[PDB]
């Protein structure tokens, strides 16, 4: 250390031997923390908070865990950031990306101990990932021409995604709900059109998807409670003292009877607007704002249903289901399109009462009712079902799939191995380490179940080298099998994102050799 | 951190933010130092960055090694003014020889190969080198579509660099238009047009309001009704005034009213709400139109043109963006950056 | 303006447009009326306006400002002029005279000089030049002792 | 379990478990915790014997299915017209509390409440929001009763009238005060004769309103709470006294539905729509004074009763 | 115009001594009297609170009155004592003893004759004076007794000059003098009919802001003067600096006081919180303005949610852009407009001064007229009535030459004043016996 | 930049100021422009802080709204008719003025510092105007070329070519803050020495 000081008090510097030490300790720390939640037989963690008023949640997702953990190592924050982005991109594989990105760094520290310059490893890995992604592409199978065959693939993808979650207790029941829900969107990737309503009580198997729609609102007082063959007008306008006349006007009169005259003119304005609404020949009215008690009785005298305070989400969803138009100014009744549902009634679920729409016109949106025993099950069920809906929506956008259960990893690990046997130099060593990292992912799945991982992986390595490119693990019995027969299937887009993102982070971390920290701010709260 | 085989540093902020970088100026900027001489090296790095932008880390290594060689001369009994004078003389001899071995290459849109080779050399030192052949192409084209050749000047305010997380680094592309972080106002508007005539506005879609303090007195019922009629009529005239000029889409800087939003949809006219200041002046240059502050002043000679306007949707998130493309010759252009991490 | 609170009220379009033009025209005549008597320099004990300053420059009127309530009274004696409490064209009796007024600099300082060629005048001033503040003050005390004698 | 503050993370799922049974069943909230406790206790022996936890979870679900079929074969159908069976069921779930002595009075009351809310022919669910429980101090448990009408806690603003026979009840959602527009208004006075005009014109405007109400035969008036403008001025209350109208003020906004359900009135929001078709009828309206606790109001004998 | 400042008693002298201290360090004046500023913006209105003597000296327009030399010697010997006018110090030899009768009848009678001469000599040096300022406390005898006598004498002498005051309101939770309520009731009775308005401040919220919000678990009176002296500067600030609209104290009365008898305000000072929060709170316009309607920035024991505001005034200090100030003001006016005025909408008076008070980034000042002040005056009366029934400690007042009828006289007005504020709410208008028979 | 890159401009040059939307579609070079110096705020606003409008009918309401615009367009039309191409004002210039000045290929600048304006008047030869009613041919400033260039990351306005100038401006190029501050302190010693030597050689 130079005798002269260059840093202010509290600032610290770390260099080559210490910098690479700290960065590797952090990465493997986060990788080993989440390995327990991987595969069809991983277990779940408990997150309890000291700051957020002792909030408690039970989860298996690898991205939810990494968001709540308060990491402070600079290198560990890079790993958390990729997992959050991956969740917002395809919605699955958050656990696989971080484990793989951590296993690459575990092999990278051993190579440095053998006196190989870091730039040599990166150039070596860059060739390894190119040959790995190309081999994956040649493994893709693309359906979509046959509805019957494509329908089978959607059931296989949804069945695999739900395996590692709590929904595996009822996988058959929950596979049908997830698939049929996505077929309603008619190819539009608006996932917000699916409203998952979760309310406590009853068994987890009582959950279902409603054939129509459900609204958790309340109708006006002294209005019909149920209508057959309804015509719906969807509006976004003011009705509680709509007289917000944008100007800065004011009333200046010299008597009292003038005020009582102007006051009566206010009600005439509201009454006239109501008549123009009823001119459309509607029998159901939906508004996104409040409804005052004076216009409430106008509908109550005319025999109409008025729903109030259905926010932007509640209105846009109704537009897709019934096909109406969100209208305002009510001046041209011919140009506005109304909705149509066969029946509207009030239903009771648990304790609450919700509005039931049945026999809708379009049905391009839906609602899902979830039941359960604890708030932890309801949250876990909803979060698990989010993974299934997203990955299915990506499949419809790009309908090419790749086999899973370790069949995919072993194929790419072999393609890099063949390349490393022709390349001279120290780059050959680095490429082999890439194959050691990919093959760990099938190993970790076997370890969690209590099987001889070394024996099973050894059989897979031989099977894939001799041309049986569909071999892979079978969890229910701990032997080998064919995926074309069993049906374990992933998405090409999901696996591609897992491979490319993971290989990048081990590149950005590995190029770092100096760590510098500014003197932290002190806690002096308000 | 010098040369193509150089390594990087990972900065840590006051609050905890992590930044991995290789640029010479940034490392000395995020660093916190106390010694007064250290701050003099920081200011030296920044000055080179402003003037040129490349060669920020090379200069401090040259400056540092220039001081180290002077330690022996000081010890052997040389007045440092003699040393300082000597260094100045050597630099003059070095500089005059430097441009004796120079080679003028070219500046022309026709060839663009020498310009790509120079761009390749600078990018060869960063993590972008994984695809630096592609990135070189984007950089050179972006300058030559904004460059004023006669004044020999380029303006960086006409080049917008925007990055969004997700996707892949190779998805970076050059858009010879404008991208904004907005969407259509009404959810039921169509998501694309193909012969867009652009109407850029600055006034909001609301009834007028003078700025000076004012009061309007309602003294009778007929006065009240005449005010009620004036409201709803004012909503009609603005939209009629827009349509007669032949415009196809409306762009506004302020918000719309609930009544005005629906009437636009009823007249088959897409619109955008709450756009930014610098965005408007870019769209005016990009589409070749003009900015109007009142509905009354709108004419058919002030509309812009645009080949395609679309709303592009990303993955799981609700984030949506609007892109303006395929116009005529444009002096504005944007760079779109993608990548799997905020640090990329 | 009125000492009591006073606001401007407008009810029609014409009054809104004609207010700003009317105010400027009134100010031009007032300054021109002052210049009609022959005044070359105007000294005031308060704030000056921008419109007045612009018109003062147009009519070649020198304008100075100083607010002491004791320097202005001394200036009244020196030139023989008398104060005015309202902006009115001065009467020929009320205007002082001076043989030279100029802006000069002495030792890194800007000063304004009202110089008489008359031997007597009304009051006189002694300029002190020294190398230190402590040196001036002691000399200043000596001048007081000499005068009191 | 809710009132205690348990801190163990696995002990905070039992409080939610007991709330689950409360929502679906409303009884057995203690027993379900005991069952869940003993299942977990019996698990500690199996894990020592070498059983993997996955095997244990699957085997319990096998046993749960068998448990369902044994209970179903043990049960017995019940018909709603059988009153004796309902009493025996109610008194059994009631003799485990402090009021086991008073179950000889409460048990017939509880069943009566349910039978007066639903229709036994098409009863598929029961909503308990149409049954309201009012808590009042004083006396003992043995003084409870079931009221086939409406009970209001707030006292009456009127001074002199406390009992009405053959009442006609009307509900109001507007305000009996000086005229008030939403626009910021103000009355300007510039002549001395204007002061007398304002006083006279205000009294006439309030007087006009009361004359309309009495014209329809209204005896009891119910106002609704307002917080932006006054709801009942001193002048208005004086006139309503002279016309012999019982006035009740400050009815809550969140139980307007329940009031209309019970007596069959119709909310009104404009004076021009206050006719004789919006009124409800009741045989007796009176406020009763409890011994020392306070004053209470009762409305009994509805001609058009609801299911509350 | 010209204003004069007069301080009496214990509390009044302390605040005034600090007030003149937090004026000289802005306008470029120094503890010797010279002006050492280079900005002519400071000297434009320098003469409103100051006199200029020959030689460039400036002196304050202040009168210091107390019945004991101990307080006056402290200020004279302490900081800034050499600035003040030598003859302006008026002092007694025996004090007041906090008996309101002693300071209103026996001792104050023979002192005003000499004080009234001094204020005449100060008023002779101004071309046209506009009004007075008085600083006193309602607990001490001299503040209440002699303060009442001074105002009555002033009114007879001066017909229509304005009467601005800065009086601290007693917090009975901090009871102090066992006989506190006697002192407070009588002075307020006289204040109602002889002053334009009074600015009330309680030591309770003075105690809370420093202790809880900021720091210093044991805040002494010295800090308490700084906090109120911050509020002194602001209501008065506009007066010493130019503005686009000439806001004089007279138009403050007409524009802030709708009724001549309900004229008691409570002020507000936003930009002062914890030292760490002074740094880490992003001191922008809307969060700074958000402190105006908070439950913490208030300095009176009157809950606003159980009250209805009459008129509000906002003073801004600092060099901003014009837009954002109005934008947030437009937002705030309608944000919490539910709890706003009953019949006087659009009360907001906006004032902006380029130069802020010296020391901090940002500063504003707020004035509000509440209907919850009756909650404070009611409690005073309730405690007063409980003591008068027992006639406790009454001889110390009646025995000094004052008739008993005065105690009963002053009580009537307090009930009358409370009834006035109660009338403008229309919400407080909302039984044990069994008499509910026929009619 | 290097120390030898310092320059002297026989005119006036100052820094670019804050500009509103639309500043970028207007030309940045002229050959024989006429400069109109102003002290008037050219933006849409309220006439007097002491003003107040009371009106009864909407017909006058619409007439009042169009009155503010007609005031603003009158001043801007008065400037454009004088033949000036470059307009400078100490007070802010609104976005409406800039967009209007863009449509006719003329340059605007607002919030110019006071000292930089006085030097511009002395170098070009005009006069500051607080009103737009008497723009004679004498109150305009004439220069031989105007341009906007980039200097070390900043943008600077240059007024060069005035043959009757009475003012110069230095552009100092250093490498650090204390490098040019020390440079200017040595320049000040040269300026004062020459000033004394003129009076006595
Ligand atoms: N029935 C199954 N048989 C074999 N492998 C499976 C089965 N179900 C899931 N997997 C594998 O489990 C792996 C991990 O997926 P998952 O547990 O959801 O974590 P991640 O968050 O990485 O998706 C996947 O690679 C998938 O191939
Ligand atoms: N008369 C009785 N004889 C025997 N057991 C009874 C009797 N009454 C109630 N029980 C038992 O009490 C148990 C639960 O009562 P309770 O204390 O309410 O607990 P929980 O809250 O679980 O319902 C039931 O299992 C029931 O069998
Ligand atoms: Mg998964
Ligand atoms: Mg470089
Ligand atoms: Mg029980």
């Amino acid at each position: 250390l130079a005798p002269v000081n260059i840093f202010k008090a509290g600032a610290d510097e770390e260099r080559a031997e210490t910098a690479r030490l700290t960065s590797f300790i952090g990465a493997i720390a986060i990788g080993d923390l989440v390995k327990s939640t991987l595969g069809p037989k991983g277990m779940d963690k408990i997150l309890l908070s000291s700051g957020r008023d002792a909030s408690l949640m039970v989860t298996n997702d690898g991205a939810t865990i990494l968001k709540n953990i308060g990491v402070d190592n600079p290198a560990a924050k890079v790993l958390v950031d990729m997992s959050r982005v991956q969740d917002d991109e395809v919605g699955d594989g958050t656990t696989s990306v971080t484990v793989l990105a951590a296993e690459l760094l575990r092999e990278a520290e051993s190579l440095i101990a053998k006196k190989i310059h870091p730039q040599t490893i990166i150039a070596g890995w860059r060739e390894a990932t190119k040959a790995a992604r190309e081999a994956l592409l040649s493994s893709a199978v693309d359906h979509g021409s046959d509805e019957v065959k494509f329908r089978q693939d959607l059931m296989n993808i949804a069945g695999t995604t739900l395996s590692s979650k709590l929904l595996t207790h009822h996988k058959d029941h929950f596979t049908k709900l997830a698939v049929e829900a996505v077929l309603r969107l008619k190819g539009s990737g608006n996932l917000e059109a699916i409203h998952i309503i979760k309310k406590l009580g009853g068994s987890l198997a009582d959950s279902y998807l409603d054939e129509g729609f459900l609204l958790d609102k309340k109708i006006g007082v002294n209005q019909p409670k149920r209508i057959e063959n309804a015509k719906i007008l969807i509006a976004n306008t003011g009705m509680d003292t709509d007289k917000i006349k944008i100007f800065g006007s004011r009333v200046r009169v010299d008597s009292t009877a003038k005020v009582a005259e102007i006051e009566h003119a206010e009600k005439e304005k509201m009454k006239e607007k109501v008549e123009r609404i009823l001119k459309h020949g509607i029998n159901c009215f939906i508004n996104r704002q409040l409804i005052y008690n004076y216009p409430e009785q106008l509908f109550g005298a005319a025999g109409v249903m008025a729903i109030e305070h259905a926010d932007f989400a509640g209105v846009e969803r109704l537009a897709l289901v019934t096909g109406g138009e969100i209208a305002s100014t009510f001046d041209h009744p011919e140009l506005v399109k109304l909705g149509s549902c066969k029946l509207i009634e009030e239903v009771m679920i648990g304790e609450d009462k919700l509005i039931h729409f049945s026999g809708v016109a379009l049905g391009e949106a839906c609602t899902i009712v979830l039941r359960g025993a604890t708030q932890q099950i309801l949250d876990e069920a909803e979060r698990s079902l989010h993974d299934a809906l997203c990955v299915l929506a990506q499949t419809v956008k790009d309908s090419r799939t790749v086999y899973g259960g370790g069949c995919s990893e072993m194929l790419m690990a072999h393609a890099v191995t063949q390349l490393a046997n022709r390349t001279p130099g120290k780059e050959a060593v680095a490429m082999e380490s890439y194959a050691k990292a990919l093959r760990m992912l099938p190993t970790i799945i076997a370890d969690n179940a209590g099987y001889d991982s070394a024996d099973l992986v050894a059989q897979l390595r031989a099977a894939h080298s001799e041309g049986n490119t569909t071999a892979g693990l079978d969890m229910r019995e701990g032997t080998i099998g064919d995926m074309a027969i069993l049906g374990i299937t992933e998405s090409f887009q999901v696996k591609r994102q897992v491979l490319l993102s993971a290989a990048e982070a081990a590149e950005v971390i590995l190029r770092v050799d100096n760590i510098i920290k500014a003197a932290p701010r002190k806690r002096v709260p308000d | 951190s010098l040369g193509p085989n150089g390594l990087d540093k990972m900065m840590v902020d006051k609050d905890g933010d992590v930044t991995v970088t290789n640029d010479g100026a940034t490392i000395l900027s995020m660093m916190d130092v106390d010694h007064q001489i250290a701050k003099l090296m920081v200011e030296l790095s920044k000055s080179q960055d402003d003037e040129i932008g490349d060669g920020t880390t090379g200069v401090v290594v040259l400056a540092g090694a220039l001081l180290e060689e002077a330690e022996q001369l000081l010890d052997r009994g040389i007045h440092p003014i003699r040393i300082a004078d000597g260094y100045e003389q050597a630099a003059r001899v070095a500089i005059e020889h430097l441009d004796k071995i120079s080679d003028s290459v070219l500046v022309d849109i026709k060839d663009t190969e020498p310009l790509i080779q120079t761009a390749k050399t600078t990018l060869g030192s960063k993590v972008v080198n994984s695809c630096h052949r592609q990135m070189a192409e984007i950089a050179v084209n972006a300058v030559l579509t904004v460059a004023d050749m006669e004044r020999r000047d380029v303006d960086f305010e006409l080049i917008k660099v925007e990055g969004k997380v997700g996707g892949r680094l190779e998805d970076t592309k050059l858009i010879k238009g404008v991208i904004v972080d907005k969407d259509f106002s009404h959810p039921q508007m169509p998501k694309k047009v193909e012969d867009a005539k652009i109407a850029i506005l600055t006034c909001p879609f609301e009834p007028p309001k003078p700025k000076t303090k004012h009061k309007l007195d309602v003294t009778s019922v007929e006065d009240y009704k005449a005010l009620q009629k004036y409201e709803k009529e004012k909503f009609e005239e603005m939209i009629q005034q827009i349509k007669e000029t032949g415009a196809n889409l409306a762009i506004c800087q302020w918000g719309f009213d609930d009544e005005a939003n629906h009437l636009l949809l009823q007249n088959n006219l897409p619109a955008v709400r709450w756009v930014g200041g610098p965005e408007i002046e870019l769209i005016a240059i990009a589409t070749g139109g003009r900015i109007v502050p009142r509905f009354s002043e709108l004419t058919a000679e002030k509309l812009g043109f645009a080949g395609l306007v679309q709303e592009i949707s990303f993955g799981t998130t609700k984030d949506k963006m609007l892109v303006i493309e395929q116009c005529k010759n444009s002096r504005a252009v944007t760079i779109f950056i993608r990548g799997g991490n905020k640090m990329i | 303006i009125t000492e009591t609170k006073g606001t401007v009220l407008i009810k029609t379009a014409e009054e809104l447009m004609n207010f700003s033009k009317g105010e400027e025209n009134l100010m031009d005549a007032q300054v021109k009326a002052i210049a009609d008597t022959g005044a070359n320099v105007v000294v005031t004990g308060g704030k000056v306006a921008d419109m007045a300053l612009h018109y003062a420059n147009k009519y070649n009127i020198m304008l100075v400002r100083l607010n002491s309530k004791w320097d202005l009274r001394r200036l009244c004696k020196t030139v023989g002029a008398t104060a005015l409490p309202r902006l009115t064209p001065p009467v020929l009796e009320e205007m002082g005279h001076c043989d030279s007024v100029y802006l000069s600099e002495v030792g890194d300082t800007q000063v304004v000089v009202f110089k008489h060629e008359k031997e007597d005048g009304a009051i006189s001033t002694i300029v002190l030049r020294g190398s230190t503040d402590n040196l001036m003050d002691d000399i200043e005390r000596a001048v007081d002792d000499g005068v009191n004698t | 379990l809710k009132q205690m503050q348990v801190l163990h993370p696995a002990a905070r799922m039992l409080v939610e478990l007991s709330k689950a049974q409360d929502i679906e069943a409303g009884d057995g909230t203690t027993s379900v915790v005991i069952i869940a406790g003993s299942l977990l206790d019996s698990c500690t022996k199996l894990l020592q014997k070498g059983i993997h936890p996955t095997i244990i979870s699957e085997s319990f679900q096998k046993a749960l299915e068998k448990g369902i079929e044994i209970l179903t074969d043990m049960s017995r159908p019940v018909e709603l017209s059988d009153r004796e069976t309902l009493l025996n069921s109610a008194t059994t779930s009631l003799n485990s509390k402090v009021v086991s002595q008073y179950s000889s009075l409460l048990s017939p009351m509880s069943v009566n409440a349910v039978m007066k809310v639903i229709d036994p022919a098409t009863a598929t669910s029961v909503d308990l929001r149409d049954i309201k429980i009012v808590k009042k101090l004083g006396g003992t448990i043995d003084d409870c009763e079931l009221v086939e009408g409406l009970v209001l806690t707030q006292k009456v603003s009127n001074s002199g009238i406390t009992r009405v026979e053959k009442a006609k009840i009307g509900l109001i959602q507007f305000c009996l005060s000086a005229p008030k527009t939403d626009m910021d208004n103000q009355i300007v006075v510039s002549d001395y004769a204007q002061m007398d005009r304002v006083l006279r014109e205000e009294r006439a405007y309030i007087l006009n309103l009361v004359k309309q109400i009495k014209k329809t035969g209204c005896n009891v008036l119910l106002i609704q709470k307002s917080i932006l403008r006054d709801a009942l001025s001193d002048l208005a209350l004086h006139f309503l006294n002279k016309m012999k109208i019982m006035v009740i003020k400050d009815i809550e906004r969140e139980d307007i539905e329940f009031i209309c359900k019970t007596i069959g009135t119709k909310p009104v929001a404009h004076i021009d729509q206050f006719t004789a078709d919006m009124l409800g009828s009741a045989e007796l309206a009176e406020e009763v004074n409890l011994n020392g606790s306070g004053k209470l109001l009762k409305i009994t004998g509805c001609a058009s009763p609801g299911k509350t | 115009r010209e204003i004069v400042h007069i301080q009496a008693g214990q509390c009044g002298n302390q605040i005034g001594a600090k007030f003149w201290e937090v004026i000289s360090d802005e306008h470029g004046i120094d503890p010797t009297g010279t002006y050492h500023g280079d900005s002519d913006l400071q000297l434009d209105r320098i003469s409103v609170y100051y006199n200029e003597a020959t030689g460039g000296k400036y002196v304050p327009r202040a009168i210091l009155v107390d019945l004991e030399p101990g307080t006056m010697d402290s200020v004279r010997s302490g900081p800034f004592g050499q600035i003040f006018r030598p003859d302006n110090f008026v002092f007694g030899q025996s004090g007041a003893g906090n008996n309101w009768a002693k300071g209103h009848y026996t001792e104050g009678a023979e002192l005003v004759d000499s004080v009234l001469d001094v204020v005449r000599k100060e008023a002779e040096s101004c071309d046209c004076l506009q009004g007075f300022q008085l600083t006193h406390s309602l607990g001490g005898g001299t503040g209440s007794g002699m303060g009442t006598l001074l105002i009555s004498k002033i009114r007879e002498e001066y017909p229509d000059r304005i009467m601005n005051t800065f009086s601290v309101v007693p917090s009975p939770k901090v009871s102090d003098t066992v006989v506190e309520p006697y002192n407070a009731t009588l002075s307020v009775h006289q204040l109602v009919e002889n002053t334009d308005e009074t600015y009330c401040i309680d030591n309770e919220a003075l105690y809370d802001i420093c202790f809880r919000t900021l720091k210093l678990t044991t805040p002494t009176y010295g800090d308490l003067n700084h906090l109120v002296s911050a509020t002194m500067s602001g209501v008065t600030t506009c007066l010493r600096f130019p503005g686009q609209l000439n806001a004089d104290l007279r138009k403050l009365a007409v524009n802030m006081v709708p009724f001549p008898r309900l004229h008691f305000f409570m002020p507000g000072f936003a930009p002062l919180t914890s030292r760490g929060s002074q740094q880490y709170r992003a001191l922008t316009v809307p969060e700074l303005t958000q402190q105006v309607f908070d439950a913490k920035n208030m300095m009176a024991a009157c809950d606003p949610r159980h009250g209805r505001y009459l008129t509000v005034a906002a003073v801004f200090r600092g060099r901003m852009s014009m837009k954002e100030v109005d934008e947030q003001m437009l937002n705030v006016q309608n944000k919490n407009s539910s709890y706003f005025v009953e019949w006087i909408p659009n009360n907001v008076k906006t004032a902006v001064c380029d130069i802020p008070p010296r020391g901090l980034k940002m500063a504003v000042t707020f004035i509000g007229n509440s209907t919850a002040i009756q909650e404070l005056f009611k409690r005073i009366s309730e405690q007063f009535t409980a003591m008068f029934r027992r006639k406790a400690f009454l001889h110390w007042y009646t025995g000094e030459g004052m008739d008993e009828m005065e105690f009963t006289e002053a009580e009537s007005n307090m009930n009358d004043l409370v009834s006035e504020y109660q009338q403008y709410q229309d919400a407080t208008a909302e039984f044990g016996e069994e008499a509910e028979e026929e009619a | 930049g290097a120390l030898e890159d310092s320059q002297l401009v026989a005119g006036v040059a100052f820094k670019k100021t804050f500009s509103y939307a639309g500043f970028e579609m207007q030309p940045k070079k002229y050959h024989n422009p006429k400069i109109a110096l102003l002290n008037v705020e050219l933006e849409l606003k309220a006439e007097k802080d002491n003003a107040e409008i009371r009106v009864h009918t909407v017909e006058d309401y619409q007439a009042i709204v169009d009155a503010e615009w007609n005031i603003l367009y009158d001043k801007l039309e008065k400037i454009h008719h004088s033949g000036a191409k470059v307009v400078l004002s100490k007070l802010p210039i609104g976005d409406v003025a800039t967009q209007y000045f863009a449509d006719r290929d003329m340059f605007c600048a607002g919030r110019v510092p006071e000292e930089d304006l006085k030097r511009t008047m002395m170098a070009c030869g005009g006069s500051i105007q607080t009103s737009v009613n008497a723009l004679s041919a004498d109150v305009l400033g004439r220069c031989q070329v105007f341009e906007e260039t980039q200097i070390g990351g900043e943008r600077y306005n240059f007024f060069t070519g005035c043959p009757k100038a009475k003012t110069c401006t230095f552009i100092l190029r250093g490498g650090a803050e204390q490098f040019m501050e020390e440079t200017e302190r040595s320049l000040h010693d040269a300026i004062m020495i020459v000033r004394r030597a003129i009076k006595n050689d």
